RNA sequence: GAAUGCUAUAAUAG
RNA sequence: UAUACCUCUGCUUCUGCUAUU
RNA sequence: AGUAGUAACAAGAG
């Protein structure tokens, strides 16, 4: 019953319930009114004086110190380069390696902030390039009858995706069952 | 403990081994024949 | 300007080593190039002392195929590499590590050397850096007005002492030639605010991530900050 | 050794009001912050890769010297030696239900000290601090 | 909260649970929450915090 | 007569 | 084609966040 | 068949 519109970024069918018509029944509603939230937050701020800025301070000071390796501790993360789940530590690596190809070396600086700058910047890239491995046959000498052996060697190949295709992947969520 | 540095991994490894060798020579752990190879191999980096 | 000046005088080795050293402390090489020159000079002065200084198998100094110098450069090398070298030497020879990072170290003397370039007086600047060290490193201070103030045990030879004074007032003339000497005279001071600017794409996404009855994000920001929704 | 050179009193049945308080799980040789401990551990095992000498180095000079001499004769992996020293320098301080016994050497035996409806007298071994007395 | 009850009155406890919690809570509200909380923070940090909710509001 | 605040691969909880 | 009555595999056939730390 | 239960296994692959 909220505001339905088309996203001019992705072309997706966006629905917005906020500041919507109040419910007429006890069925679940997402139609939360901003003013009522802001008032509730104000009341909280009054009864807990100067906590918001106190927390915002500590949070901000924490960010400055926070390194990138902080992202290498969270089970299975969605990897946009291969469009399947990978271990958190590898998901980061794959993103860092791919970011370098598009001239994004914020991760090298060590802190989380410059890496984060690269993430929101990467959305502005017209095409995003990333490595994806392909196998190659190669003759190798051996104590064989014919005197050789074929073995498959992997080699990184540069794949491209468009501005939108990358954005959607960035905004993507992989689904499972609990 | 987590090693810190925005410089190259190779750079770090080179210097440490260079130092180790220099000190190993002057101390008397490493020989001249070995120290020849040490600095020679490190030169190739 | 200072930006194009350093390209002519100094090599790209000295440039990038100083830029990295300056980057570690999180200060922009281009926005504060006066501080870059200081470190550049600090590095070039240091590298000239250990250019042709070597040691033989017997254990004596000579002027130079062969690889084992008399001095060990510490300034220019990244923090953790520089400290590793400083600790490694101290432990091997058997002396206490200085609390502050050194610039050079003599293999024959077996002591740490602290270098310092100063604008005004050389002798007075020796006593400024005698407060922190005391007797930790053998200081070797130099200034631009052709003045030297070394420690009592000065290993620096008179021939080598000249090369410092040459470059001290070779580039000093080059700074006055192009009328860029006046750039370093002024007091350059500014804090490096951590800015985080949003691009075009993400900004558009934020504008469409707005509750109903809002044109763009700017509208939402002001509304939340300004208006009071009591009752 | 603390369990071995101990003495057990009597078990007693009756109501025990347990209070949930933040207590030390394991007796430390010397207590330090994580960072101070980490640097002390570095000085023992990995002198070269220590970094900037902190004043903390001088404060625990005898501990480092002592430990470095004791662990000198060994063929155990340094990473194991690291975590062992960390275990007896870094404090393990966590919330537990206690009832009249906060001392670590008591806490380590908290399971045998009491329940909700019973209490067992237990005397640890070795030494006990005068401040805790 | 027990003892501070008015004498000669009734203190009651609603053993509660919220159904369709994740399904109903909207990112755009969480964006508002950050903007309110980061009132007196510098402009970069206000914008930093605002991204995570914004991304969720356009999630696929 | 107090403190010292953190970071697991299990399990539970939401 | 076929080798193959052979060879390889037994969470990988998408397993999240947070707290107890 | 059966296990099982809002969708699967009851072998998969070179």
């Amino acid at each position: 019953k909220g505001k339905q519109y088309i996203s001019d970024v992705t072309g997706c069918t966006m629905v917005d319930p906020t500041n919507g018509p109040l419910p007429e029944d006890n069925e679940p509603s997402a139609y939360a009114q901003l003013d009522c939230v802001l008032e509730a937050l104000d009341r909280m701020d009054e009864e807990h004086p100067g906590l918001f800025q106190a927390a915002s301070q500590n949070a901000m000071e924490t960010l400055m110190v926070t390194t990138v390796d902080k992202l290498t501790q969270g089970r299975q993360t969605f990897d946009w380069t291969v469009c399947r789940n990978q271990p958190a530590a590898t998901a980061l690596n794959t993103t860092i390696t791919s970011f370098r190809l598009n001239d994004l070396n914020g991760a090298d600086k060590g802190g989380l902030i410059p890496f984060c700058q690269d993430i929101i910047d990467s959305l502005d890239r017209p095409e995003m390039t990333f490595f994806s491995v392909k196998n190659i046959k190669k003759k190798l000498p051996a104590k064989n009858r014919k005197g050789f052996l074929i073995k498959r060697i992997p080699m990184k190949v540069k794949d491209k995706i468009t501005k939108v295709e990358y954005i959607k992947r960035a905004l993507s969520l992989n689904t499972m069952t609990k | 403990r987590k090693p810190v540095g925005q410089h190259s991994m190779l750079e770090a490894m080179a210097h440490r081994l260079r130092m180790d060798a220099r000190l190993d020579y002057e101390s008397g752990r490493m020989s001249k024949d070995d120290f020849e190879k040490a600095m020679a191999h490190l030169g190739e980096i | 300007s200072m930006d194009t000046f350093i390209t002519r005088n100094f090599q790209t080795t000295i440039i990038q080593k100083a830029k990295n050293t300056m980057a570690e402390f999180s200060e922009d090489p281009e926005l504060q190039p006066a501080m870059l020159f200081n470190i550049c000079v600090h590095l070039e002065v240091c590298y000239v002392i250990s250019d042709m200084n070597f040691l033989d198998e017997e254990g004596k100094a000579y002027t130079a195929q062969n690889l084992r110098p008399q001095y060990e450069v510490i300034e220019g090398m990244p923090r953790t590499i520089a400290w590793m070298v400083q600790r490694s030497l101290a432990q091997e020879h058997g002396i206490e590590t200085p609390k502050y990072l050194a610039d050079l170290f003599d293999y024959k003397t077996k002591r740490f050397i602290e270098v310092g370039i100063t604008k005004g007086l050389a002798d007075d600047y020796f006593w400024k850096k005698k407060e922190k060290l005391g007797n930790s490193m053998e200081l070797m201070i130099f200034s631009y007005n052709q003045d030297y103030s070394l420690s009592n045990e000065s290993s620096l030879d008179e021939e080598g002492k000249g090369r410092v004074l040459s470059r001290l007032t070779e580039l000093q003339a080059e700074l006055s030639l192009k009328n860029l000497w006046q750039v370093l005279i002024g007091e350059e001071d500014v804090e490096k605010g951590i800015d985080f600017k949003l691009g075009q794409t993400i900004s558009r996404l934020r504008d469409i991530s707005v509750p109903a009855g809002f044109s763009n994000f700017e509208g939402m920001r002001s509304y939340i900050d300004n208006i009071d929704p009591k009752g | 050794m603390r369990l071995d050179n101990a003495t057990w009193g009597r078990i007693t049945f009756g109501p025990v009001e347990r209070v949930r308080k933040r207590v030390l799980l394991n007796p430390l040789t010397k207590e330090m912050p994580p960072d101070e401990a980490s640097n002390v551990i570095m000085e023992i095992l990995f002198p070269k890769e220590a970094g900037i000498p902190r004043e903390s180095t001088w404060i625990h000079r005898e501990l480092i010297k002592e430990k470095r001499e004791k662990l000198k004769g060994t063929m155990i992996t340094p990473i194991v030696l690291a975590y062992m020293l960390e275990r007896e320098l870094v404090a393990r301080r966590r919330f537990l239900p206690v009832a009249g016994a906060t001392s670590a050497e008591f806490i380590e035996m908290l399971h045998c000290l009491q329940g909700e409806n019973w209490r067992q007298i237990y005397h640890p071994g070795g030494n006990k601090l005068t401040e805790s007395r | 909260m027990l003892s501070n009850c008015p004498p000669g009155g009734i203190s009651m406890t609603v053993t509660g649970d919220n159904t369709k919690w994740n399904e109903c809570l909207n990112p755009r509200i969480f964006l508002a929450m950050t903007e309110r909380i980061t009132r007196d923070s510098p402009i970069w940090f206000r914008d930093f915090c605002s991204i995570a909710p914004v991304l969720f509001s356009n999630k696929i």
